[PDB]
């Protein structure tokens, strides 16, 4: 289940599915909690490594089997996702880094007092992912007091550089203390266009918005139904965002479901799954596990309980079936959805549970 | 456009 310990001095090695910058090991835990395949992430801090552009890096990792050869490094931090932790699965980072500069794509400068009213601008702007501000101290004059807004590919830093006198941290709409409204609101027969960031399958739109909600570069979504008129978009959910933040058109269109992500929302924050069993549909992906059990609820529990497993079907085709146990197919994708969502079939499908953080 | 903090 849950495994909240750290290797102190470790560096795991292989199993790489993502890297990144970021600018501490629990920060990198994060998104290893939140990627849908990562189980065991390696940190490195500045200390920990001579060459520059290693420095800060965070390597996300998976092990069909759960483990990973290790090597020791002096400094470099390791450990596990927090998947299947509940209430301790959290976007939110609250921690601001002195002396650390993270670079993104600057779309924002102004001239501020502080950092806490340079990471009050960021949370307040929809955009804004992370910042930067250079404090009255810094070297050059014409750079003093500037409030860097920023965002980025994936929400991590494109670089991290230590730098004197400068001061960095994350948005706060992850920890709920965004003053940017929550907007609930569906769309039905609605399309947006803008920039498409991701592109997913979804049983329904509110899975949709859920993952939107969750994805770092996703402001908005566009879900095309299983009646759609082109067959092989079908249950497509289309992740966006835009240049200033906000839609800049819309289109009415037949079996499209449109809304929000709901990250700045406060009492009604949806969590990081999806809950709902789906009769009739097949889920779609690499087979990890096949389990005879009694009933679509034992199958979603086998499935929580395979950390591996992202998603199952649980068949009652005579086919799949023997004295009082039914087979439960459980699944994995690179993305943590379907590869298909198919109907009219004699199946249930659901989600992993390992990252409810309620309840 | 933005230019980050030098050195
Ligand atoms: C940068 O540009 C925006 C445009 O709305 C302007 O309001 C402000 O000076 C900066 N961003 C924020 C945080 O409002």
């Amino acid at each position: 289940g849950c495994l909240t310990q750290l290797y102190e001095n470790a560096f795991f090695r292989g199993g790489d599915v993502a890297s990144m910058y970021t600018p501490n090991a629990q920060y990198c835990q994060m998104r290893c909690t939140f990627h849908p395949r990562c189980l065991l992430f390696s940190f490195l801090p500045a200390s920990s490594i001579n060459d520059m552009e290693k420095r800060f890096g965070c390597f996300l990792k998976d092990s069909v089997t759960g483990t990973l050869p290790k090597v020791h490094r002096t400094g470099a931090v390791s450990g596990h996702s927090l998947k299947q932790c509940g209430h301790q699965i959290s976007a939110c980072h609250r921690d601001i880094y002195k002396g650390v500069d993270m670079r993104g794509v600057n779309f924002n400068v102004s001239k501020v007092s502080s950092v806490e009213e340079c990471q009050k601008r960021c949370t307040n702007n929809i955009r804004c992912q992370f910042f930067s501000y250079a404090t009255q101290t810094f070297h050059k004059a014409e750079y003093r007091n500037n409030c860097l807004l920023k965002y980025s590919p994936g929400g991590t830093p494109t670089a991290i550089k230590v730098l004197s006198n400068v001061e960095s941290g994350f948005s706060l709409k992850p920890c709920a203390l965004s003053e940017i409204g929550c907007h609930m609101n569906i769309f039905q027969h609605l399309a947006f266009s803008d920039v498409d960031v991701a592109r997913v399958l979804t049983p329904d739109a509110f899975v949709c918005r859920t993952i939107c909600t969750y994805h770092p570069n996703c402001l908005f979504f566009t879900f095309y139904t299983n009646v759609w008129k082109i067959e092989s978009q079908r249950n497509v959910c289309l992740l966006k965002t835009s240049e200033s933040g906000t839609p800049s058109s819309s289109t009415p269109q037949e079996n499209t479901i449109s809304g929000y992500s709901l990250l700045t929302c406060k009492r009604t924050l949806p969590e990081p799954c999806h809950s709902k069993i789906y009769p009739g549909v097949d889920f779609g992906g690499e087979e990890l596990n096949v389990t005879f059990v009694k009933g679509v609820n034992v199958c979603q529990e086998t499935c929580t309980k395979m950390i591996r497993c992202q998603f199952f079907t649980y068949s009652l085709l005579p086919e799949d079936c023997k004295a009082e146990a039914c087979k439960c197919f459980l699944r994995l994708s690179m993305d943590g959805s379907p590869t298909r969502i198919a109907y009219g079939t004699q199946g249930s499908s659901g989600y992993s549970l390992r990252l409810c953080n309620t309840g | 456009p933005i230019s980050d903090f030098p050195d």
